[PDB]
């Protein structure tokens, strides 16, 4: 083919064919001319070699290189590899009617919606728009329709709004590890250039909003639209196919909000009032007359599903808090009150959703999941939870533990030079000592942190779980864990040399105190080892799953 | 004590340690290297001199003619750097070499009096390095990264079984030359020794020895120890060396003929050996049973007959012993085969060895190296010699020789490049020693074994390759033709040498586009050391071992800055203070400790040398210019850290920074960050995009001044003086008389680069920061680069953050920003791009650049010139025409309906296309300039020649200053001489300057000097004239172009890019995010006083990611802005100077034990007021890494500014007015805007262009392509039941041709049906398989 | 000529030395070059090849196909409204 610059671009098969033809013609010439036998033997070998290089290059030992430096690519090369026909153009291929962009959180969406930029939508649905511009008579011919669209007249936007309605689109994020990586959503047109994704579906996609991108595809035929709506729609995928457990699982901010709203506290505003149901609880809290944590007595009516599915109503006077009463207004009728009446963590919320599913069905759980998300965001924001540096408390007796362990190790090392202790004995003893010291420090830190608040209960003192923000993030299961907090406030611990051996002296400092040069250099070993492990482990995972998919 | 750019704004730092070394010049690693390549060194063999002296003189075959080397020289480059960039041509210099051809005489033996013909030869182009460390290749800035490769020498490694039940440890030794083939020895699992040449195939290891003309007896001699048996007419007696008996169960009793020593059954002890040793036992009458088992050394012939009774290396037998006795041999030299402490490996290899003599051994090697050829004598001889012992085919560079000798525990350092036979035998010796358990195995990752190549050395290597390629042709031509008529420049072809050099610079893997995001990326790119590249390790070959952090990296390479993904650990950055010794191994500085006192002598220690000593730590508490405070110190030795006494220390680290690189040294509170996030932060700083208005960091570390100055992107005063005139584009400066050179006038001109385009399409612009009349000293900043504030690095801008959850708009790493940030034009960037329209001449006719373009209404042609080019400054949007070009169209036969249509309406339908250049869709900007390039023969349009006229005007304008500044100096010398032969104080001054030459004094030497000066003025005139004519000729002459290209037009388009949801922002501590929403000002949370927060971040990102740098930085930033607000309030009350002085000074000396003492009293009132003006925006603070500002100091600083010491505030909700129930953290954090913009990333496609052979849509946003529906996605749809969407994705959307066009025409009609077909890719497959001669075809039904 | 002048020769000077007209030299210079392989790796990483980068020119656009069909239909409708003999004459003349 002619390149624009006047040059020509050619495939390699042209070259291989040319030399086969050349050798063949010259062999015919030689035989016609009655040559000596060594010459014709030479020609016969070279012809055979040319054919071999045509059919499969390099298998005959030495690959014929092109003009440049590199071997010519032959027919078998066009079939075989990862980049041959079979895997690259037949089993998976590039596609029309598709787009791609950065993702962003939209918290106002319902579980079956996704925000689609106006420009992407205008481009993807081009021919549909041409068709309905012609239908209404607004454009005589297709070329007029083009000019109408490229100048973006208002009727174009009205037509587009009428087109996308009820039309699902397919959202994909690579790598597509499991069948939940592709899901169908109903679009809502937005301005801007980023796709807005519902918060709850991030877990399935394994997506985080720090620069990821997703691809959008458009189903065209009626059958494609229907099976996007029936098989693939996001409200149809709430349980995982690997194990039976749900995948719509509220997470970081939702869990923090629900935890903060539900938890109870000592005497704070409004002890021992008696309330006519949750509505009064909300009216009290939002007027500033009571706190979310007050321990109050509220009148509550549960429903309970009968033998034949009837809902019997039961009314009673329960002991609860303002926060739990307010939360109860969301819960669909059919569930017991006992679900809400304890300080909810992550497990509790997931179990709440599972119960609602296996009792009531699908539609109530979808609506319930949304309302949980909305309430969790709202009250997490109203809590105003933050993170300062004073929030990472350090035990008052850390240095005592460290000094005792140091002196004891010093004496065991002094005892070594008496010859009473071999190398293995000393090494094992020192490691055991430092492990014990680490455990003591960690336990003291948790004791000081977890249940440290002393409150007057209208009189003398009382002891309750603390409202420290990092502890909240620990208990609620929002984001923290015990080990992370240990690193923030206890000791960072023991480290390992590049490969196996565990270094003798541990790191006694923590991130609030700050490491020194040598300790930082020590930790870098493990950091890089883990990071390289993940980087080079992804490929093995992929190859394994490919083999498994092909067998079965 | 402070320079003026410092008294403008002193940044308070909290560092406690006193610094000894200054941070060295950062780019030296580049510059120094290249200098060695060009520096004209007489004896020091570096670069061009070394290469020439290596090849030349080149001897002809007959020895009668030879070509001789004299010297070389670098010509002046024809084009300057700016011209090279605008013309797209390499910046280079011509290399000119003096050669001498000498022709001998046949008759006389060496009569060299026939012909000596000497002349200069042009021998290629050499690219030059700009003074910043970069090359300009084809008009683009390229950087060549240093390479880290395994040094030549010997390495003794082991692969311990790694697959065996035995788990045997297998030892091997490698010899690696600088240039040449590999030699490898190893053990077989059966303790046999084998050789590989160039990793082809094993041979038994003794063949190398035999090829070296060694007789079997001689081999057994040099390896093994000899044992002596006397025979006395009946007696078998052995000469005894006592310790030879160690470690053996007793066989019989051994009496030394006087008294029993070893009884049968007694285990032989050290006491027995000692008894033997003192008893001086020599000869033992051993039983005849003993020698049954040993091996004979020499060839024992029968002296009576001369026949081999037993030759070397056969196990002895009783009857053989008898025959030796009867033959008359009293002496028997058997072999010393004492188990594991000594080993019988050589003997066993000899027994397996098939070859017998030298010649058979050479034949064996020859048929191993070149299988299938007859092994003649001469061929084998020549092969072996050229293989390992020939000067031009093997080289252990002096580095390799030194490393070799020092691995072998030799004395000398310098030696021949070729391997002697002693070298091979010694390597074998040491390998065997390791096998028996004496020596140790080398560690291949040691930075004592890995060495770095810089650009000078690679370029020198490639030039040598080119020179050798010339050698062949020169030497053959010297032999055949007649030697009389020809001259040397006819013999040499320049093309191959320049071919090699330019191929290296342009196409190598180590020549890379330079990153011009900002100064930091530039510096950190010029300083990486890469393990990949030619002659180096590759991706798949790299295991886990080479990729980790070795204990010797301390202070040589950074541990926490390296890419993620596949290249982790393979690319890594040079640390701060590190440099390279003359061999090429990294080394780092240390303070020498004399007898307890820490001195100030700096010694640079290498990798292998470091482990010998005991090195203290950087933060060990020193005591008042003396010895250590503590009795016991923390140190490291032999790779292990432990505790030591004062007396045992030898060295101390220079500073706390010397571990980390530059990019990591810029992070404020590094010592509180988990390493995983520090790595990310270091990698992410390099991607920041420089915004409209530079803003200093309120929390820095003090390395910013050095980075900004050394990156070369500012304009730094060269010799100092007083500013005489400042413009937006120029600074002219009068020099102080002290450093005014005695010939010239003291005026320096600095021209500033304004609004040029970088590699990443950002804006480069310099702004003057000096003001007219100000005094400046040497080395301080006059202009600010792209992303530098008043002398300092300023990558991003610093914002009010609150740490709290909004209504789920910052869910996972998302960021919520206020509308104020958009209003203030913070984070607004400027992007410059090229657009080019090329007009060629086609076979039907030449295309042309015209404004007369078919099918276009005047609305579009509004913005075009008369000639069809855009007006400068016209604002364009997507789709507009930038230059009108039409191409001659062929003949177009249309279907009947167009015949009818044209007949109805009378359309002429002219024969010409519309190929004009238009703005890409979406882009919207302003045209800042246009450039036109015309071929030599083509006439110049109107537009092009008015551009030329404008350029002439500019050139004449500029050249006049250059003329005047030179007349001024010449007249200064004239007035300095004319007053010395008679002072005329005011007379000459008042009379005109010019007519001083028409005046003359007494006919002394004064008159002669006045005349000879007058003949300087006449050729200053000719300077002006020739230079002006050079400029006239350059811009009038037609540019050379590609063949077939008539003319080129380039349009530069400038786009102002604003922030919007979707963009990526980040801080310095590894925290990322995408803007999620832009709130109105009312909705943002607000303070007690009503000031709203600018950015809201999520708390849940700190505890688990575990980087606490964020929070400490936020508190310290709050404190710094607090002091700023005190200063501002004090200034708004319209003055009180003593109070400003007092408050500022107490703020400056707040710290606990800081080293920085700022005496404010010496400042005059005006400088104090100016300093207050600059601090009005906040006190800038500096907390160095690992020497930080600690928490109590932060709280004290907060108290000084009247802020809560806990760092948290009562914060209200801007939307309902209700207070948030808990205090929240508020403060200033330094945010960055990265180069991943949502504008560049959005893309959509309905239908477009399709590929050629496969017929699928193309890929990529440039080609308007579609997204790939890979294999995994297909599995996903398989996992549902979605068969119909699948069949859609496979047929009517990409390959099914008839299918896809039919379905378009359907969905236009509102039908929505498929009608599928057969993908073209499968038909292509089917034809490919049929072409293999395999019949595959579809069975019908 | 390059080693004599110390730089590359302009086509005019080269034409002077070969005693041939300038256009002939220019024509030879453009003819000389040899075609480039479709498998040359254009991406720095050896994943993408020149071949994937080239577009097919022969195909028409679905837009223009639909336009042509619409044009034919419209012309048929307009012609049908005309007089029978006039309509058949116009069809017969232009080969519609
Ligand atoms: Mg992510």
């Amino acid at each position: 083919v002619p390149l624009d610059g006047g040059r020509f671009a050619t495939s390699d098969l042209n070259d291989l064919y040319r030399r086969v033809i050349n050798r063949n013609n010259r062999l015919k010439r030689l035989l016609d001319l009655a040559a000596p036998d060594i010459i014709v033997r030479n020609e016969k070998r070279m012809l055979q070699e040319a054919v071999d290089a045509l059919l499969d290059n390099g298998r005959r030992g030495r690959a014929i290189t092109g003009s440049n430096k590199r071997p010519l690519k032959s027919l078998a090369d066009m079939i075989k590899g990862k980049q041959g026909r079979f895997r690259q153009n037949l089993l998976g291929k590039r596609v029309d009617y598709s787009g791609r962009s950065v993702i962003t959180v939209g918290p106002y969406l319902r579980l079956h919606q996704c925000g689609l930029p106006k420009k992407m939508a205008l481009e993807l649905f081009k021919p549909f728009i041409y068709g309905k511009l012609e239908l209404r008579g607004l454009a005589t011919t297709i070329k007029a329709a083009k000019k109408m669209v490229e100048r973006e007249e208002a009727v174009v936007w009205d037509i587009l709004d009428e087109v996308i309605r009820e039309h699902p689109v397919l959202l994909n994020r690579a790598p597509t590890l499991h069948r939940l990586g592709i899901q169908a959503f109903e679009p809502v047109l937005i301005e801007g250039k980023a796709i807005q994704l519902h918060p709850l579906v991030c877990a399935a996609y394994n997506a985080d909003f720090d620069g990821d991108q997703m691809a959008v595809h458009v189903p065209l035929t009626l059958e494609a639209q229907l099976e996007a709506r029936a098989l693939m729609m996001s409200t149809n995928n709430i349980l995982s196919p690997a194990n039976g457990e749900p995948i719509i699982v509220p997470s970081q901010d939702v869990v923090l909000g629900l935890y903060y709203m539900t938890r109870d506290c000592v005497n704070a505003k409004g002890e021992g009032m008696v309330l006519t149901g949750p509505k009064e609880a909300e009216r009290l809290y939002r007027s500033g007359l009571a706190s979310l944590h007050a321990r109050v007595k509220v009148r509550i009516t549960e429903y309970e599903k009968d033998a034949n599915g009837e809902l019997v109503a039961k009314t009673s006077l329960k002991d609860t808090t303002v926060g739990r009463a307010i939360l109860w207004m969301i819960v669909p009728k059919g569930l017991p009150y006992s679900i809400v009446n304890q300080a909810l963590g992550k497990k509790a919320i997931s179990k709440m959703l599972n119960t609602c599913y296996r009792i009531l069905g699908l539609k109530p759980t979808v609506i319930f999941a949304d309302q949980i998300m909305y309430t969790g965001f709202a009250y997490a924001a109203r809590s105003g939870a933050s993170v300062g540096i004073d929030d990472m408390v350090i035990p008052e007796k850390k240095h005592e533990i460290i000094s005792e362990a140091e002196a004891e190790v010093a004496e065991i090392q002094e005892q070594f030079q008496s010859g009473l202790v071999t190398a293995g004995e000393r090494y094992n003893k020192v490691i055991d000592i430092w492990a014990a010291a680490n455990d003591r420090v960690s336990k003291a830190m948790m004791d000081n942190l977890q249940t440290e608040t002393v409150i007057n209960r209208d009189g003398q003192e009382e002891k309750q779980v603390s409202f420290n923000s990092i502890y909240m993030m620990a208990d609620s299961g929002a984001r923290g864990s015990a080990a992370q907090i240990r690193q923030l406030a206890g000791m960072r611990g023991l480290m390992a040399k590049p490969d196996g051996s565990i270094i003798e002296t541990p790191i006694t400092a923590n991130f609030r105190e700050g490491l020194n040069v040598l300790q930082y250099f020590i930790s870098t070993h493990g950091a890089r080892k883990g990071l390289a492990d993940t980087a080079l482990k992804t490929a093995n995972s992929g190859y394994l799953t490919r083999r498994l998919v092909d067998v079965a | 004590v402070y320079s003026y750019t410092e008294k403008k704004r002193i940044r308070k730092d909290f560092g406690k340690r006193p610094q000894v070394l200054d941070v060295p010049y950062l780019l030296s690693i580049q510059l120094d290297s290249f200098q060695k390549f060009i520096e004209q060194d007489p004896e020091g063999q570096y670069g061009l001199e070394a290469a020439f002296r290596s090849v030349f003189p080149i001897q002809s075959y007959s020895g009668n003619s030879e070509l001789q080397y004299v010297s070389y020289r670098l010509g002046e480059p024809v084009f300057d750097v700016q011209e090279c960039q605008i013309r797209g041509v390499t910046y280079s210099a011509p290399l000119r070499v003096k050669l001498r051809l000498v022709i001998y005489e046949r008759e006389a033996p060496e009569g060299t009096v026939k012909d000596i013909k000497e002349q200069e030869v042009y021998m290629g182009e050499i690219p030059l390095m700009t003074d910043n460390g970069t090359f300009v290749i084809n008009g683009t800035e390229r950087v060549i990264v240093s390479q880290l490769h395994r040094s030549p020498g010997v390495f003794f490694d082991s692969d311990k079984g790694k697959t065996h039940s035995s788990g045997k440890v297998l030892y091997n030794a490698r010899i690696i030359p600088y240039r040449g083939s590999w030699l490898d020895f190893e053990f077989d699992p059966k303790d046999n020794l084998f050789v590989r040449i160039d990793r082809r195939r094993k041979l038994p290891a003794t063949i190398i020895l035999r090829a070296l003309n060694y007789t079997t007896e001689q081999i057994l001699d040099l390896f093994f120890e000899k044992v002596i048996f006397e025979i006395r007419d009946n007696k078998l007696q052995m000469e005894l060396v006592p310790e030879r008996l160690r470690g053996e169960t007793a066989s019989f009793d051994i009496e030394a003929n006087g008294k029993v020593y070893v009884e049968k059954g007694r285990r032989i002890t050290a006491r027995h050996i000692r008894q033997l040793e003192k008893d001086d036992v020599k000869l033992i009458e051993v039983p005849v049973e003993y020698i049954a088992g040993k091996v004979v050394a020499k060839d024992y012939i029968d002296e009576s007959t001369g026949e081999l009774i037993c030759a070397a290396n056969m196990e002895l037998s009783l009857d053989l012993l008898a025959k030796l006795s009867q033959s008359g041999h009293k002496r028997i030299e058997t072999l010393f085969t004492n188990d594991l402490d000594h080993g019988p490996y050589i003997s066993e290899t000899l027994r397996v060895d098939p070859t017998n003599d030298r010649l058979s051994a050479l034949v064996e090697i020859y048929r191993m190296m070149r299988p299938g050829e007859p092994p003649t004598r001469e061929a084998a001889e020549s092969l072996f010699e050229n293989l390992f012992f020939s000067e031009d085919r093997y080289d252990l560079s002096a580095v390799g020789r030194m490393k070799f000798n020092r691995s072998l525990l030799r004395e000398e350092i310098e030696g021949s490049g070729i391997l002697s036979k002693d070298d091979i035998i010694d390597v074998m010796k040491k390998l065997i020693d390791i096998r028996n358990g004496k020596g140790e195995v080398d560690d291949i990752d040691h930075l004592g074994n890995r060495r770095i190549r810089s650009v000078g050395e690679m370029a020198e290597n490639q030039f040598r390759v080119g020179l050798v390629r010339v050698e062949r042709a020169v030497k053959e031509r010297l032999s055949l033709g007649d030697l009389d008529t020809l001259m040397p420049q006819d013999m040499i072809n320049a093309k191959p040498i320049s071919a090699a050099v330019k191929e290296f610079f342009g196409s190598s893997q180590l020549s890379q586009f330079m990153d011009q995001n900002n100064p930091l990326s530039e510096i950190t790119h010029k300083r990486r050391i890469s393990a990949l590249g030619p002659g180096g390790l590759t991706r798949e070959r790299a295991g886990f071992e080479v990729r980790d952090v070795h204990p010797t990296h301390y202070g040589r390479v950074c541990p926490i800055e390296t890419p993620e993904g596949p290249n982790i650990g393979l690319i890594n950055s040079l640390s701060v203070y590190a440099q390279t010794n003359e061999y090429g191994f990294l080394e780092t500085p240390y303070r020498k400790v004399t007898d307890g006192v820490v001195t100030d002598e700096i010694h640079y220690l290498s990798a292998i040398e470091e482990g010998n000593y005991v090195i203290a730590q950087a933060n060990s508490n020193l005591d008042e210019e003396g010895h250590f405070v503590e009795d016991l110190v923390t140190c490291r030795s032999k790779g292990e850290s432990s505790l030591f006494s004062r007396d045992q220390v030898d060295y101390m680290d220079v500073s706390t920074q010397q571990v980390v690189s530059v990019g990591a040294s810029l992070i404020p509170f590094l010592e509180h960050d988990d390493a995983n996030r520090a790595l990310m932060g270091a990698n992410m700083q390099r991607q920041a995009v420089p915004t409209l208005r530079a803003d200093k960091p309120l929390v820095g570390t003090g390395m910013e001044r050095a980075v900004a100055v050394d990156s070369g992107v500012t304009a730094v005063a060269k010799r100092g003086g007083v500013v005489q005139y400042v413009d937006a584009s120029r600074i002219v400066i009068k020099v102080n008389e002290d450093e005014m050179y005695p010939g010239e006038a003291g005026i320096d001109i600095y021209n500033l680069t304004k609004y040029t385009r970088s590699n990443q399409n950002t804006c480069i612009n310099q702004m003057p920061c000096v003001s007219l009349g100000e005094p400046v000293e040497r080395g301080d900043v006059l202009a600010d680069g792209p992303s530098t504030d008043l002398g300092e690095l300023a990558l991003g801008q610093n914002m009010r953050v609150a740490f709290m959850p909004w209504n789920g708009y910052n869910f996972e790493d998302s960021i919520l920003v206020s509308e104020r940030v958009v209003q203030e034009d913070r984070f607004t960037t400027i992007h410059i791009q090229e657009l080019a329209c090329v007009s060629r001449d086609t076979k039907l006719g030449p295309e042309e650049i015209t404004a007369d373009i078919p099918n276009v209404g005047e609305a579009a042609l509004s913005k075009l010139d008369e000639s069809g080019i855009v007006y400068i400054g016209a604002e364009v949007t997507g789709g507009d025409i930038l230059v009108g070009k039409v191409t001659p169209k062929g003949e177009t036969q249309l279907t009947p309906e167009e015949k009818l249509l044209r007949a109805i309406f009378g359309e002429k339908a002219s024969d010409v296309k519309d190929s004009s250049l238009r703005v890409p869709n979406g882009v919207s900007g302003t045209v800042i300039d246009v450039q036109v390039f015309t071929r030599d023969g083509v006439e110049k349009d109107k537009r092009a020649l008015e551009i030329e006229e404008m350029q002439l005007k500019q050139a004449k304008k500029d050249l006049s200053e250059e003329l005047q500044i030179l007349e001024a100096g010449l007249f200064s010398r004239i007035r300095a001489v004319l007053v010395a032969g008679g002072v005329e104080a005011e007379k000459l001054d008042k009379l005109p300057r010019d007519r001083w030459l028409e005046l003359g004094l007494t006919d002394e030497e004064k008159q002669n000097q006045l005349e000879q000066l007058a003949e300087q003025y006449d050729e200053l005139k000719h300077e002006f004239e020739k230079k002006l004519e050079a400029k006239r000729r350059k811009i009038t002459q037609g540019d050379d172009l590609a063949p077939g290209v008539l003319k080129i037009v380039k349009v530069y388009l400038a786009v102002k890019r604003r922030i919007q949801p979707g963009d990526k922002m980040a801080g310095r501590h590894g925290n990322k995010g995408v803007i999620s929403k832009i709130n109105p000002i009312e909705d943002m949370p607000y303070d007690e006083n009503g000031t709203p927060v600018d950015i809201v971040l999520n708390p849940l990102g700190v505890p688990s990611r575990m980087n606490i740098g964020q929070i400490l930085e936020t508190h310290l930033g709050m404190a710094a802005k607090g002091i700023g607000d005190k200063i501002n309030a004090m200034l708004k009350q319209q003055q009180e100077v003593a109070k400003l002085r007092e408050f500022i000074q107490r703020a400056y000396d707040l710290g606990a034990d800081v080293r920085q003492k700022v005496d404010l009293s010496t400042f005059s009132d005006e400088e104090v007021m100016r300093l207050a003006e600059n601090l009005r925006k906040g006190m800038p603070i500096a907390t160095p890494v690992f020497d930080g500002a600690k928490e109590a100091e932060i709280k004290e600083l907060l108290k000084l500014g009247d802020l809560p010491t806990s760092g948290q505030i009562r914060l209200y909700d801007g939307r309902t007015g209700e207070q948030f129930e808990r205090p929240v953290t508020v403060g200033y954090m330094y945010m960055l805007k990265l180069n991943h913009l949502v504008d560049d990333k959005m893309h959509a496609r309905s239908t477009g262009s399709y590929s050629l052979v496969t017929q699928q849509p193309l890929g990529g946003k440039a080609q308007f392509g579609g997204q790939r529906f890979g294999e995994m996605e297909v599995w996903a749809l398989e996992a549902y039941g979605a068969a119909y969407t699948l069949q859609e994705m496979l047929t009517v959307k990409s390959d099914d041709v008839n299918g896809r066009t039919k379905m378009y025409k359907n969905i236009v009609d509102g039908n929505h049906q498929m009608e599928p077909g057969m993908p073209e890719s499968f038909n292509v497959l089917l034809k490919e398989i049929r072409s293999l001669g395999i019949n595959i075809e579809l069975e019908d039904e | 000529m390059l080693q004599e002048m110390g730089r590359e020769p302009t086509p005019e000077e080269l034409a002077e030395r070969m005693l041939m007209p300038e256009d002939k030299i220019r024509k030879v210079l453009k003819i000389a070059k040899e075609p480039i392989s479709m498998e040359t790796p254009i991406g720095d990483d050896e994943d993408s090849h020149l071949g994937d980068f080239i577009e097919d020119t022969t195909l028409e656009l679905p837009l223009d196909s639909a336009t042509t069909e619409s044009l034919r239909a419209a012309t048929h409708d307009v012609l049908a409204g005309l007089t029978a003999r006039e309509a058949k004459v116009l069809r017969m003349r232009f080969g519609i």
